[PDB]
DNA sequence: TATAATGGGAGCTGTCACGGATGCA
DNA sequence: TGCATCCGTGAGTGCAG
């Protein structure tokens, strides 16, 4: 555009303040699409809708905000030696064992029954006085034979193994003992898994976290008015979002840091200028700073 | 081309808000002037220095002008000079320069949204001295007022609590501009006292009322006369340029004598006077006819009492007021023969 | 000063002729 | 390039009014 000419409005935001359109989603519906996400013209953004530019997409209003907790703890499975797989590790979804026809899970303590079910798989603890006993843990493949709440004594049948039983997905074997006695062996496995936490977030209110942060006890997610119906981070986990109210599809161009930042928000600037960290981070287009 | 229609347009591109993005920009607001005076106190300049500042940059330099009320001259210089010491903070400290700007920008998008409701109140005050546009930019101005002063955490809609100072501001314009002859908003505010208990007064009684059927209505300390010289000073001018006869060859400012300036009768009348006095004092004495031509001005008067007569006039105090009186006795026969002046007292 | 309120409203008519500046096949 | 076509500017005097 050449000295001397006559540009609409329109014209003038755009060269000036740049592209950008936000889009509503039917309300509930997810988004085929997440935060952060760099997209490009008609790509699906949700189930109705589509985005008509290029750029990075940006989250407005989570209602549901889910915190992944982080567990990591011991529990232990006995089984026939000649159906598990030796490993000292167990991958999520990793075949650990086999067994060649149903083998039933007994008991080696008594108590009562604080069962613990998972997306795919289970945890069992016993405890008599509510100290704990045994943490037991059923793998996919073994389908438990009690109920929340039980009474069992030693030896009788908690699970029962059929065929192949493998590790779940969300959950790893981060180290595993095992020691044989009998026909059997009794791992002791290092478990790590998380479990989702699902939080909602009112229009008066805000989500003071990014996207996949981590997060302590005690660190504060959202925030409102009255410090009630605030969600704090019950312990560690990290941060999802899910249902935004819309996505706006800015056309930027993201740049993160680690440090004191150098530009403040509203600065002009052009590309090579020193955006923050001790002149690391540099601008690569013309535009407008947003921090 | 209307100038109306296209401001009706400019405004219906800003979209109108939802309740999170209200409530986002209103919390942003809040936060940024709090930012404003942690951000005063650590480095001790002035919140309202400061403020320009983080307004300046936002804007563009655009926009600056000396800001009445600041100390210093708000030139491109110091708004670099102080933006500096400014990003000088630690991250933890020069953590609110972020949260300021960021302020800043969504008072913008705040008053830039809802401006389409300022339109609708004072699209029905109009007819009262004001323009639509004259209405809608004093509407806006109280706008401003209501974001600086909105309370995000008292869950009401933005509409609610803008919808005062919007009133506000209009009926302060109308009250304060309409009249060529400006009256204090309160004595404007009474008038329209007489104006409504009249109405009603004569959709009461079959016919206008008088005088006293107001000062009654209107209760105590209210006579007759003080509703009258009342209604005079409510009284609005008249154009000197009105038209007088159904052509349009008269004004009627042209049927309005000149009583100002001079006539060439007064103007001569003036002159011949101030003579034919000087012709009665070189007559007798000169001298005598110059202590009394000092008693007052042949132009600009020299009157006192007793304090100036006393200091130059050659002779003592109360000598100077007996050839006072025989300087006016010696006129008084003097102007028995040159009997020529009888006249000038109408 | 705090429910909520979010894009106006009235056009005016029955002259004419010339000269200049602008749009268009 | 030549010619519609629109916009702006004029349209008697004085006196009573």
């Amino acid at each position: 555009v050449e000295k001397r000419q006559l540009l609409t409005d329109e014209e003038y935001r755009e060269l000036r303040y740049g592209k950008q359109e936000t889009y509503p989603l039917p309300p509930g519906v997810d988004a085929l699409v997440k935060d952060g996400e760099e997209v490009v013209k008609g790509q699906e953004l949700a189930p109705g809708v589509v985005s008509r530019l290029d750029g990075v997409a940006l989250y407005r209003f989570p209602r549901r905000v889910r915190v992944e907790y982080v567990k990591k703890e011991r529990a232990g499975l006995r089984l026939p030696l000649a159906a598990w797989v030796e490993k000292e590790a167990y991958k999520p979804g990793e075949i650990l064992a086999e067994l060649p026809e149903p083998y039933l899970f007994r008991a080696e303590e008594e108590g009562v029954v604080e069962l613990k079910e998972l997306e795919e798989g289970a945890f069992l603890v016993l405890r008599r006085e509510d100290e704990p006993v045994a943490t037991y843990f059923l793998p996919v493949g073994m389908t438990p034979l009690v109920v929340h709440g039980e009474i069992v004594e030693k030896g009788q049948p908690l699970a029962e193994a059929k065929g192949l039983l493998r590790m779940p997905r969300q959950v790893r074997a981060a180290q595993v003992e095992a020691e044989e006695e009998g026909e059997t062996v009794y791992l002791t496995l290092f478990l790590e898994w998380t479990e989702p936490k699902d939080y909602r977030v009112q229009p008066h209110m805000n989500v003071v976290v990014p996207e996949g942060a981590r997060v302590e006890a005690g660190d504060k997610i959202v925030a409102a008015i009255d410090p009630e119906e605030e969600v704090i981070a019950e312990a560690e986990g990290v941060v999802h979002l899910h249902e935004p109210a819309s996505i706006l599809v800015v056309k930027a161009r993201v740049y993160p840091f680690e440090d004191d930042v150098e530009v403040s928000t509203g600065d002009r600037v052009a590309p090579g200028d020193v955006l923050a960290d001790g002149g690391k981070v540099k601008s690569d287009v013309y535009g407008r700073v947003e921090v | 081309s209307d100038p109306v229609r296209q401001y009706l347009h400019e405004i219906g591109q800003v979209p109108l808000l939802t309740l999170e993005e209200e409530v986002e920009l209103a919390r942003k607001v809040e936060e940024g002037m709090e930012a404003i005076k942690k951000l005063s106190e650590i480095t001790g300049l002035d919140p309202d220095l400061i403020r320009e500042v983080v307004r300046a940059k936002i804007l563009g330099s655009a926009r600056v002008r000396h800001i009445p009320g600041l100390k210093e001259t708000l030139d491109p210089k110091t708004v670099e000079e102080i933006d500096q010491k400014l990003k000088s903070l630690p991250k933890e400290h020069k953590r609110y320069l972020h949260i300021a700007r960021e302020g800043e920008a969504a008072r913008q998008h705040l008053i830039e949204a809802n401006l389409r409701l300022v339109v609708s109140i004072a699209k029905k005050y109009t007819g009262r001295g004001l323009s639509f546009l004259d209405l809608i930019q004093e509407g806006n101005q109280g706008l401003i007022r209501a974001v600086e002063k909105f309370e995000y955490k008292r869950r009401f809609k933005f509409s609610t609590y803008a919808t005062w100072w919007i009133r506000q501001a209009i009926n302060r314009a109308i009250a304060d501009q309409a009249r060529t002859i400006r009256i204090p908003v309160h004595m404007v505010e009474t008038i329209n006292k007489l104006s409504r208990t009249a109405r009603q007064l004569q959709q009461e009684l079959g016919r206008e009322p008088t005088y006293e059927e107001i000062a009654e209505a209107m209760g105590p300390g209210w006579d007759a006369k003080r509703v009258e010289e009342t209604l005079k000073i409510a009284q609005e001018p008249v154009s000197l340029e009105t038209p007088i006869g159904d052509e349009k060859d008269s004004f009627y400012g042209d049927f309005i004598p000149d009583e100002h300036l001079p006539s060439p009768v007064d103007a001569a009348t003036q002159s011949l006077l101030s003579e034919e006095l000087e012709k009665a004092l070189s007559k007798l004495s000169e001298r005598e006819a110059m202590v009394l031509k000092l008693r007052k001005g042949l132009i600009d008067g020299r009157e006192h009492t007793l304090e100036e007569v006393g200091a130059f006039f050659g002779v003592t105090r109360e000598r100077i007021r007996q050839i006072e009186n025989k300087a006016l006795r010696k006129l008084k026969y003097h102007e028995s023969r040159t009997r020529k002046l009888r006249d000038f007292l109408d």
